[PDB]
């Protein structure tokens, strides 16, 4: 069976302009396990991105955390871009600083 | 009480540079173990790197998981055909109310639960022909059932008790969430209020909205991990534009002594 990913984007700590932080893209609920994820800064792919181990939940769906160290500013926009076999095109989820 | 659970996955055609087989081990909601078939060594995670263990602890975890690696890869040969296949296992134990071990041994094929291990008979089984095929292949392998029995009935509870003793402080960790409540405009006449909880542990957390001190619902939200195994959560409520200041959020979490009221920024 195939399951399409849920995507969440949030910082590790409350965002404060000029304070170092981490940006997370948490992708979960998907099957099969092959997935492609990029963090974007004003549309540009971020190079220094790490990710947790591919693991899975009680319902057997897979999940994965991508994260990158960053310093938010007032004007810079961040997003997460995800490709998976269930998706007809890559899904882009913008970082909402409130979330 | 707390569970030790191994999450095992094999894939029949791994992408290049990725493992055909990998494992994560969990003590309740935090990961203590990693293993993959490319490195071939079981390793500690996070604070468990600094745990004081018995001299042979990690080599024995490695020994057991190399055995499961071979079994999972044997499973694909029992199915035959082009695939691709994903085989997952959830193996572990938890201590029960009377201080005995309760085993877990379930498997899924291509995302669907399809097989278990029966500890009373020492046999794998399931209804699908894929279950019968894999179970028979595993059942015919010398000492495979015996090693599965030992793993679940003896090794797992022994490991769980050792980690409860040597890492009790890691498991009792209580980090209270940093809270924020913020509104943003939405469709005309409406705003979206978001209560957000940052970097907390353990994952159990409640967020509730109040309107003029009266219950206004849980809102809709989500939760997820941070890179260090702490967690993050948010919940959001649609409210009428101009009414946002009547709302607050309440959070309950074990790192706090009382429910905490969070006011709008």
């Amino acid at each position: 069976i195939q399951r399409t990913p849920k995507i969440q984007v949030y910082s590790r700590h409350p965002a404060e302009n000029g304070k170092s932080n981490f940006l997370n893209c948490y992708v979960s609920g998907f099957h099969p396990s092959d997935i492609e994820v990029d963090l974007l800064k004003n549309g540009e792919r971020i190079e220094k991105v790490e990710h947790s181990d591919l693991s899975f939940s009680k319902d057997w769906s897979f999940y994965l955390l991508y994260y990158t160290e960053f310093t938010p500013t007032e004007k810079d926009e961040y997003a997460c871009r995800v490709n998976h076999v269930t998706l007809s095109q890559p899904k882009i989820v913008k970082w909402d600083r409130d979330m | 009480h707390l569970s030790l659970l191994y999450h095992l996955t094999a894939v029949s055609s791994p992408a290049p540079g990725t493992p055909a087989f990998w494992v994560s081990g969990w003590l309740g909601p935090q990961q203590y173990l990693s293993y993959n078939s490319l490195r071939g060594e079981a390793e500690p995670c996070g604070a468990w790197v600094w745990e004081n263990q018995v001299s042979w602890y990690w080599e024995k975890e490695t020994t057991d998981l190399r055995i499961k690696e071979k079994l999972f890869l044997e499973a694909f040969k029992a199915l035959g055909g082009k695939g691709p296949y994903t085989l997952q296992g959830l193996l572990g134990c938890e201590l029960g109310p009377d201080n005995t071990s309760v085993p877990t041994a379930k498997f899924a094929l291509n995302g669907e639960e399809f097989m278990n291990f029966d500890l009373k008979q020492g046999t794998w089984g399931g209804d699908w022909p894929e279950a019968l095929a894999i179970s028979q292949r595993w059942q015919q392998q010398d000492k495979a059932a015996n090693k599965e029995l030992t793993f679940l009935l003896f090794s797992c509870p022994h490991r769980l008790r050792e980690h409860l003793e040597r890492g009790r402080g890691n498991l009792e960790w209580k980090e209270p969430p940093s809270m924020r409540l913020k509104a943003r405009p939405s469709s005309p006449g409406f705003s979206v209020l978001t209560c957000s909880a940052f970097s907390f542990y353990p994952p159990e957390l409640q967020l509730r909205f109040l309107r003029n001190g009266l219950a206004a619902g849980t809102g809709q939200g989500d939760f997820g991990p941070n890179s260090d195994g702490s967690f993050h959560a948010s919940s959001s409520l649609t409210v009428k534009s101009g009414d946002e200041h009547h709302y607050c959020c309440i959070v309950q979490h074990a790192g706090l002594a009382q429910p905490l009221r969070v006011e709008l920024e």
